[PDB]
């Protein structure tokens, strides 16, 4: 093993700030190049986003579970993970 | 009520004076409701307000603190 490169259940949660006056997003979203995590954060589920992944804009969307879908460049890729208490 | 959007931009401001700059600009745009600076580097400003245009705000931060780049841009889901 490792059977999985990328496994989100062993990454160290994003660096972020869960604004006050707008609804906790319910996900976490990692983004890696080769396997080497570049950036976190957060999104909402069951929603959309507009990300930079590498040298491309992206539209992102979300299933009900944090399940993301985009067209990512080569190399890169953006997934999600339900936060605890969701 | 209205649409809010989450706006995620890089900006060059490595200190806490270069971040004030920062922050100050983005308070003044018309439709920003808050400011946070958020990442590991201190370097992201976390935007939410109303009808804010993206591209026009990363273009005013990149004229003040020399280089933005738009990271994500999320409509607030309520
Ligand atoms: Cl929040
Ligand atoms: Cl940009």
């Amino acid at each position: 093993g490792p059977m999985r490169a990328i496994d989100l259940s062993r990454e160290r949660d994003p660096n972020f700030f869960d604004n006050a006056d707008i609804p906790v997003p319910e996900c976490f979203w990692f983004m890696f190049k080769n396997n080497v995590r570049q950036d976190a954060g957060t999104c909402y589920s069951s929603w959309k986003m507009d990300k930079k992944v590498g040298p491309n804009w992206v539209h992102i969307k979300s299933d009900d579970n944090c399940n993301l879908s985009g067209d990512f460049p080569p190399g890169w890729i953006v997934l999600g993970k339900k936060r605890p208490g969701f | 009520g209205p649409m809010r959007t989450k706006i995620v931009v890089k900006v060059h401001m490595p200190c806490g004076k270069s971040r004030a700059k920062a922050m100050a600009l983005a308070a003044s745009v018309n439709g920003v409701d808050s400011v946070e600076i958020t990442g590991d580097d201190k370097d992201r400003l976390q935007v939410v307000g109303r009808g804010i245009d993206p591209v026009r705000l990363v273009a005013l931060l990149r004229e003040k603190c020399g280089l933005a780049e738009l990271l994500q841009v999320e409509e607030v889901k309520e």
